[PDB]
């Protein structure tokens, strides 16, 4: 079923956060895994699963349970994801979820997504976002939009944002889901903490989703 | 916002039609996408050819340089010219747009799902 749209209490201020949101900007910049029909050389913890990609070494990616390690194990499977160095840990970088299997998934052409841009509860801009897969994270269209975001409306900022709130939103038919775009109030912010919230995987069909972005200004 | 269509009709097969689309309810300086679709008798709907509110433009592979999309801002008319017809491009046309946006509408989505508004649909035949 559909997730509640979020009540504007429900969101992250920008302004209760004083930690440096370049950390937030970096995950969102060029920089991010992306590996095709590749399968897992190795795994840590029954949640994780182990690659070897080239950077242009080793990708460890985590998973919410012991079920998703495990369809995935023995599968080809393309890696797509925002992931981070510190903090991680395994006996180099680390992500979560991002994973597809790679065949049967694969479209001929690349296919473009309307994102369409909010402001203030105006109609700010749209913009396309592309894909190659038939089923999709939500993780690799979200990364996508915000890059976008941040090349041209300065989404995140070395000290700052000059948005007060932001919420991407997935529509799939009848259900809904959204993911909150700013960092926690507080001084701190640890990126494999945020990045979790792509744990589970979560996919969409290229074919359908729907994706809006929500921002306010200050 | 209203899409009314004109200018469908059948042809030979190598022959042209010129569709047409005047969209009432948009302001002067509205920023939006408007596209062309089609769905053959027991098909998906389909994009065809879309242009953005800063005139860059996308089509389908199927009629890559045989159709061209344009917007005629003087005579506020999205425009579909369609030449090399083939029995292939059968279809009822349906003319789509979105939403306007204050900056720029610069999406060039030929999904069905990504519009907002449509046109009532013209029968293009070609045999």
């Amino acid at each position: 079923e559909s997730q509640p749209d979020p009540k504007p209490d429900e969101l992250h201020k920008s302004s209760k956060f004083t930690g440096l949101m370049e950390n937030m900007k970096v995950l969102y910049d060029d920089n991010h895994v992306s590996a095709i029909n590749v399968k897992s050389i190795d795994q840590f913890l029954y949640f994780d699963l182990i690659y070897s990609i080239k950077d242009t070494d080793n990708v460890r990616v985590e998973f919410k349970n012991k079920d998703l390690a495990d369809k995935y194990k023995d599968k080809y499977v393309d890696v797509f994801g925002a992931n981070y160095y510190y903090q991680c840990y395994f006996s180099k970088t680390c992500m979560y979820g991002g994973v597809t299997e790679h065949n049967g998934n694969q479209l001929d052409k690349y296919r473009s997504i309307t994102v369409r841009v909010f402001e203030d509860g105006k109609n700010l801009l749209s913009f396309d976002v592309q894909t190659n897969k038939k089923k999709v994270t939500a993780q690799e269209l979200d990364y996508l939009t915000r890059h976008y975001l941040v090349k041209n409306k300065k989404l995140y900022e070395f000290n700052n944002s000059p948005y007060e709130t932001g919420y991407i939103k997935f529509i799939e038919n009848e259900n809904s889901f959204w993911y909150d775009m700013m960092p926690a109030p507080g001084d701190k912010f640890d990126q494999s903490k945020y990045l979790m919230m792509y744990n589970d995987n979560k996919m969409v069909d290229s074919k359908d989703v729907k994706i809006e972005v929500y921002l306010t200004t200050k | 916002v209203q899409l009314v269509e004109s200018g469908g009709g059948s042809v030979q097969a190598g022959g042209s039609l010129r569709l047409s689309c005047g969209p009432s309810g948009y302001s002067d300086d509205s920023r939006f996408s408007m596209g062309w679709f089609r769905q053959a008798p027991g098909k998906e709907r389909e994009g065809v050819a879309v242009i953005n509110s800063h005139g860059d433009t996308a089509y389908a592979d199927s009629v890559k340089g045989r159709f061209t999309i344009s917007k005629d801002n003087g005579r506020n008319t999205l425009i579909l010219q369609m030449n090399s017809l083939k029995p292939e491009d059968t279809a009822i046309y349906v003319c789509a747009s979105t939403r306007a946006y204050q900056l720029y509408s610069g999406s060039r989505s030929l999904r069905p799902v990504d519009y907002d508004y449509w046109g009532q649909g013209t029968q293009v035949t070609v045999s």
